[PDB]
């Protein structure tokens, strides 16, 4: 409607049309919600909006008017404060510091706009930032004596201070240039002495709650930097513990305070100190005893209830206890009248970890390692705590979380999808019990035995209660001496063989499955010495693969190959009492016992073969085993190939696609495992490979041509590009493992390279296949020494043609994105002459292409992108004095210059600073160092390139940010220059340029700062 | 029973494709940068009752902020959301943390680390401590995969209600209607687009 | 939850799309169990499917006589047809769904019990 009317600013502003825009904004809802906001914004944004800031503060009756008013004062006051005239600038501090004064002194506006009271002392603080204390010296003693005339305005003095030391000390680093940073740390360290003085009086006299809160909410921050003498020769440690332990209002920010305390390392000689570290957790742990919580208390009852703000304190708990014993245990390990204090301070710790949140559980769980690691290296430790120990045993061994191997997931027993926060948990699980396993093996076998025997009676028995015990006994392998883990062993597996037995049903069955799937796969030592077992234990993995459960089955493919990476040895050797090596009884079954499996089963079952196999070291044994292996697929290649040839209209059919995507994923598979002992296999199917990849390619081009681009989508297509990109990763799975370079080049390279070069070069850009690009990488990065006209050739066939698929935008064929600088950057590498072949137009595209890198967000181009770009520096630089290196200077040296410092500086390339610092450091150093030998220049006649470099940037920082004044430049320059041997140096006067760019009237001395 | 949830963060780590997926049930590939804010209603069904979350989907780029915290005014609750595949947006978040609670003193926040779809991690789950000290709840999510997609809301409506035993419940089914020949001769028109207008991850699982 | 006067015929594992007109793209909106389900008293068959942990409604319709499964050019594992009165959302509007489902198999056994619920329909 008429909202628009408050942009018109030859008007005078109509305060009570911007207060119904505002409250149309946040009260209102749909569309015209939708216009105030963008009414607001524009409003916001305009540059002169500051100027009705007083008027809107002076006659508005709507809290967010203010508010607003206040982000356009500190949009100001941040980037275009000293561009103000003097007056302007006297006149917004008055205004501010008279508005607050106004609120605080009206009780009812003091308690109930508490947000616009809290923004207008962050507005203050803005200005101190500016001001303080050059221009302002008195405001601290004046803000101390001002504290006395009001409770409400000590109180609010609290807040700006608070909001004062943050702003200085916790989030300066990357807002402040490091001098101006120094200059605000320095000036609230020096005034500290008073600050510190009217705080410990406010505590000590103690008004009421509120203003006790804002005074240890600023403590907080204060401990984040303070000497420490200001906390221990004052009687403050004694307040904090006791005093305001007590009030449930106070007793959460003082925990911070003392978690805070805790995270100082004292002086530890001085006898003093350490009896007041020692005193004022003796006195923090007895308040929570006597006004919280005993000790015996069911915490993970009351976390669960959820009552008020027993969450967050249960959690502050955890971290103050964790944080103070990991820093400080050793001081009450000793002294035996601290020794039920040392325990009851742990016990704690015990009954937080069996609260039921997952985040919580990790933070106790750190703390838990920290302990049992020192008690495993630590002289006279473990004993003491022998008892806590124990506990902390049965309380992992309750909740231990589901390992990677275990498929089986209950939702209705079923199989799983998925993550990562479970492994990592599940890693720091493992960790803590194998130190408590060695710490006292008899206990933990002794618990686990206990558990076990009470699933057999059934007197505990459940889903829940045999997996984590099967997951605790999995995780503990390598514990246990060789005779007691056989004893161990043996028992569980008994055992667990007890309850499937009496167990019924299918969902019983597949999850003991997986618990037995899951230990027997972690004990390899036991299956190695006792092969009686391990045949029994395949052969029923062999039955589990014909499991109607599909969890089962997958289950069992993957424990296969689990035991199979660690026991391989024994299935190559003929066992005693058995008639040939395993590996044998094993291929020749392959057919029935994979019969039930899907394909990628089938595949995973086969490299598990391939595993096995490359054990035989004897070469004409090994070639036999690989030929016996592949004997199914390499049949249905030979029939699927003698019908290929003769009629080429056979891969027309779904089913034979099909059939040869799965004999390529089988020679994957197996290549997979094996190597560099593959080669026989790859050299029986190679040719007719490549021939049926020129086969297929013909039928892909074909399909587009009769139906469009459309047909890339169709089953039948991507069915035909599969076997295209299967036989690219087979070779590719091979070169990056060949031994014998000489057969690559020789025989596999130029074959490939005729079959996939022209290919990829000549389809339409939605019919070619990043692979291509991978599978060249590769063979670059093993051979590209080998084959400089090969590398040209690849060059030729895939540059220009994928340059122009992803120079239009940052989006489209992402994975041709990554592939091409994947490949750019190994050829830069390791062929670097085959850029210097280029015509001087397709090397103009090269350069072109690195900076294009530049600009993308996404961090697998980028950082290849200024990977390249030094190296090819590097590789100009070796080349030395010669006319190519010449030209390249002359002709590109500050386009990446330039370039460089455009994304350094455009706030849109974060993520890239570390190595777009690196790369200037570089080319400036170049400079700097007299590595160029010619003029960069095409300005008087004998100046160095050192002076014209200085003058160029000049000149193009002064156009691009015309704001800053000529001596900013200067300054910021010869810093820069000076600093081009020293990266971290260079670095921070580069934070420093890109603070200063952010405001008029940055110090040109601040880049001093080195 | 309605509150306002703000939810920030770097640009790009996924803030709208999220509230979209929760929206209508898309996955939005591309990314249009949010320019201020983005006000959605969303209503969950609870054994408790409905509860309805206005979602504030602010803007990550600084250049596209707009009223920045002037968003937060009376939030009620908020999300905090980073993307595992990019440090920086983790390094950011204690200064997106600094400037919703000067603001909201005391709130629930769920602090989220999107795009766990992406195998190439790089703000490993041992280094995400920052929420422990602050009380905020954590939670790796994906919004393309659905992982975990519904815990942040389902943590913050037990902390709004107040019932740490608050439950998603399926909502009721009405009788669908039983249900033209003047524009049935057109709906080949429509139909034949989209057959041949292929599916999106055809190699999905589902 | 009004389900308790129903019969379910069938139920499989589903991704349920919806063709946007206008922008020309496929949409989902919603991953879960896809069932047919008869009423007790009127013996009318239709799709009801709820997202996977918000348990969210994203199809409830009739499953009309009317209707006609028709292949996509991208996939052998799903099936396209017009909705007339889909009121998952609410006020039933109209839509073109596509439907994908875990495999082939799937698909086609889909296609077999919804044809057998036209006929019960069709009383
Ligand atoms: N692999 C993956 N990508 C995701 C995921 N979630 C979002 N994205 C993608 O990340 C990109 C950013 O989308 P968007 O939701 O707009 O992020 P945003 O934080 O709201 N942007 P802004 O704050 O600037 O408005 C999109 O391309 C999106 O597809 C995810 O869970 N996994
Ligand atoms: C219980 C589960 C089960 O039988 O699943 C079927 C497929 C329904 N169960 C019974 N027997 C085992 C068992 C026996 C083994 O003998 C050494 C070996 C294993 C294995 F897990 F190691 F393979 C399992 N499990
Ligand atoms: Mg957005």
């Amino acid at each position: 409607g008429s909202m628009e009317g408050i942009l018109d600013f030859s008007n005078d502003l109509d305060i009570a049309l911007l207060d119904q825009v505002v409250s149309t904004f946040y009260q209102g809802s749909g569309v015209q919600q939708k216009q105030a906001q963008e009414i607001l914004t524009k409003f916001q944004d305009n540059p002169d909006a500051w100027q009705k800031a007083d008027q809107i503060l002076q006659f508005s009756t709507n809290p967010q008017s203010k508010f607003i008013a206040l982000s356009i004062l500190d949009k100001l006051i941040t980037r275009k404060w000293k561009l103000l005239p003097n007056d302007h600038r006297i006149g917004i501090r008055n205004f501010v510091v008279g508005m607050i004064i106004s609120m605080c002194q009206d009780d009812e506006v003091f308690k109930t706009q508490k947000n616009l009271i809290n923004k207008s002392d962050l507005t203050l603080v803005q200005i101190l930032k500016q001001e303080w204390p050059q221009n302002w010296p008195e405001f601290i003693p004046e803000l101390i004596g001002s504290s006395s005339s009001s409770v409400n305005v000590c109180e609010n003095n609290m807040i700006v201070l608070k909001l004062l030391s943050e702003e200085v000390f916790d989030f300066s680093a990357e807002q402040m240039t490091q001098a101006k940073a120094l200059h605000l740390k320095n000036s609230m360290s020096k005034e500290f002495e008073q600050i510190f003085k009217l705080c410990f009086q406010v505590l000590e006299q103690g008004s009421s709650s509120s203003l006790i809160v804002a005074t240890l909410e600023s403590l907080l921050r204060y401990l984040h930097w303070i000497p420490y003498r200001y906390i221990y020769e004052t009687n403050i440690l004694e307040l904090l513990s006791t005093k305001f332990m007590t009030s449930p209002d106070t007793r959460a920010i003082t925990l911070k305070c003392l978690t805070e305390v805790s995270n100082l390392k004292i002086p530890q000689d001085n006898d003093l100190i350490k009896r007041q570290t020692v005193l004022f957790f003796q006195n923090t742990l007895q308040q929570i005893a006597t006004s919280v919580m005993p000790v015996t208390a069911d915490l993970k009852a009351t976390y669960a209830n959820a009552n008020g703000n027993d969450q967050s304190f249960l959690q502050d708990l955890a971290m103050f206890l964790t944080t103070y014993l990991a820093r400080n245990r050793a001081l009450l390990e000793s002294d035996e009248s601290l020794r039920e204090l040392l325990l009851n301070a742990h016990q704690y710790l015990i009954q937080l970890s069996k609260i039921e949140e997952r985040e919580l559980f990790k933070t106790t769980l750190d703390y838990w390692h920290n302990l049992v690691a020192d008690l495993f290296y630590e002289p006279l430790k473990k004993h003491i705590y022998e008892e806590i120990c124990s506990q902390l045993r049965l309380v992992i061994i309750e909740n231990m979380v589901r390992p990677e191997e275990v498929l089986v997931v209950e939702n209705e027993i079923v199989r799983e999808f998925v993550e990562s926060d479970t492994i990592q948990l599940y890693k720091s699980e493992r960790e803590v019990l194998v130190y408590l396993t060695h710490l006292n093996v008899i206990d933990t076998e002794e618990i686990m035995i206990s558990k076990l025997a009470r699933q057999i009676d059934g007197s505990e028995w459940s889903w829940h209660n045999i997996n984590t015990l099967s997951w605790a006994i999995g995780s503990i392998s390598g514990t246990m001496s060789e005779d007691t883990e056989k004893r161990f062993v043996v028992t569980v597996i008994k055992d667990l063989l007890g309850l499937c037995e009496q167990k019924r049903g299918k969902d019983n069955k597949a999850v003991v499955a997986s618990d037995i799937m899951y230990v027997v796969g972690q004990y390899p030592r036991f299956l190695k010495a006792h092969w009686n077992f391990l045949r029994t234990v395949i052969l029923k993995l062999f039955k589990f693969m014909h499991e109607t459960h599909e969890g089962v089955q997958d289950m069992a493919c993957d424990t296969f190959i689990k035991i199979v990476q660690k026991c391989k040895y024994h299935f190559v050797i003929q066992q005693p009492r058995e008639s040939e090596p395993f590996i044998q009884t094993i291929i020749r079954d392959i057919q029935k016992t994979t019969a039930d499996l899907q394909p990628q089963q089938v595949h995973t079952f086969y490299k598990a073969c391939g595993i096995i196999i490359s054990e035989e070291r004897s070469v004409a044994e090994r070639n036999r085993l690989l030929s016996d292996l592949m004997q199914l697929p390499n049949m249905a290649w030979d029939t699927i190939v003698e019908q290929s040839t003769a009629n080429p209209t056979l891969l027309l059919d779904s089913e034979t696609v099909k059939i040869i995507a799965n004999i390529i994923k089988t020679n994957v598979a197996v290549c997979t495992s094996m190597g560099a002992d593959f080669y026989p296999q790859l050299g029986h199917i190679y040719y007719n490979m490549l021939q049926l990849y020129r086969a297929v390619s013909s039928m892909i081009s074909a399909q587009v041509a009769a139906e469009g681009l459309i047909a890339t989508k169709t089953p039948k297509v991507r069915g035909l590009r599969t076997i295209k990109k299967e036989i690219l990763k087979l070779v590719e799975t091979y070169i990056s493992k060949a031994r014998n370079l000489d057969d690559v080049v020789k025989v596999l390279v130029e074959p490939l390279l005729n079959a996939v070069l022209e290919d990829y070069m000549n389809n339409v850009p939605d019919a070619r296949d990043a692979e291509v690009l991978n599978c060249m990488t590769t063979v670059v990065e093993k051979v590209g020494h080998m084959i400089p006209q090969g590398v040209i050739l690849i060059l030729q066939s895939v540059f220009e043609c994928t340059l122009d698929m992803i120079n239009k935008d940052f989006t489209e064929y992402p994975e041709h994105r990554v592939e091409f600088y994947k490949l750019l950057k190994v050829i830069n590498e390791k062929s670097f002459a085959a850029f210097l072949e280029l015509p001087p137009a397709a090397f103009k595209l090269f350069v072109d292409a690195i900076c294009w890198a530049f600009k993308h967000n996404n961090r697998d181009v980028e950082v290849n992108g200024l990977q390249i770009a030094l190296d090819l520096v590097k590789n100009i630089e070796r080349m030395g004095n010669v006319p190519f290196a010449n030209e390249f200077h002359k002709n590109y040296f500050f386009i990446f210059v330039s370039e460089t410092f455009f994304v350094l500086t455009d706030s849109d390339h974060k993520s890239g600073f570390s190595k777009q610092a690196l790369l200037l450091m570089k080319l400036i150093s170049l400079v700097y160092d007299n590595k160029i030998s010619v003029p960069l220049y095409q300005v008087p006649q004998g100046t160095s390139n050192q002076v014209y470099l200085s003058q160029y940037l000049a000149n193009m920082l002064s156009n691009a940010f015309p704001h800053l004044t000529s001596e900013q430049i200067a300054s910021f320059l010869s810093a820069l220059t000076k600093q081009c041997k020293d990266l971290v140096v260079f670095k921070g006067t580069l934070r420093d340029f890109l603070v200063q760019i952010k405001e008029v009237g940055g110090d040109p001395t601040d880049y001093l700062f080195a | 029973v309605q509150f306002k949830l703000v939810l920030v963060g770097d640009g790009g780590t996924g803030k709208t494709t999220f509230v979209k997926r929760h929206l209508t049930g898309e996955f939005e590939k591309k990314y249009v940068a949010t320019l201020g804010v983005e006000v959605h209603p969303l209503v969950f069904h609870t054994n408790r009752g409905p509860i309805k979350f206005n979602v504030w989907d602010t803007a990550g780029q600084e250049k596209f902020g707009g009223l920045r915290d002037g968003y937060y005014i009376q939030a009620q609750c908020a999300i905090i959301m980073f993307d595992v595949t990019s440090r920086v947006t983790y390094k950011n978040v204690p200064n997106w943390h600094r400037d919703l609670v000067r603001v909201c003193e005391n709130i629930p926040i769920v602090l989220c680390g999107n795009k766990v779809d992406i195998k190439d991690r790089k703000v490993k789950a041992k280094s995400i401590v920052f929420h422990r000290k602050k009380n905020l709840q954590y939670y790796d999510i994906s919004a393309k995969s659905n992982y975990n997609f519904e815990k942040p809301f389902l943590w913050l409506a037990r902390k709004l209600i107040g019932d740490p035993n608050l439950e998603f419940v399926a909502m009721p089914a009405l009788a669908p209607p039983e249900v033209d020949p003047a524009l049935a001769a057109q709906y080949e028109h429509d139909l034949e687009v989209a057959q041949t207008t292929a599916l999106p991850d055809e190699d999905d699982d589902l | 939850t009004m389900e308790e006067d129903e019969e379910v015929l069938y139920k499989v594992r589903a991704k349920l799309f919806r063709f946007d007109a206008d922008a020309k793209e496929w949409k989902e909106r919603g991953t879960g169990d896809c069932k047919f389900l008869k009423n007790k008293k009127t013996n009318k068959v239709r799709i009801l499917m709820r997202r996977d942990k918000t348990l969210k409604i994203c199809a409830n319709h009739i499953i009309a006589p009317e209707y006609t499964l028709k292949p996509n050019v991208g996939s052998d594992r799903s099936w396209v047809y017009a909705c007339t009165a889909d009121i998952a959302e609410g006020e039933a509007e109209a839509f073109t769904f596509a439907i994908r489902f875990g495999s082939k198999e799937n698909a086609d056994k889909f296609k077999e019990e919804f044809e057998k619920a036209q006929e019960i329909n069709k009383k």
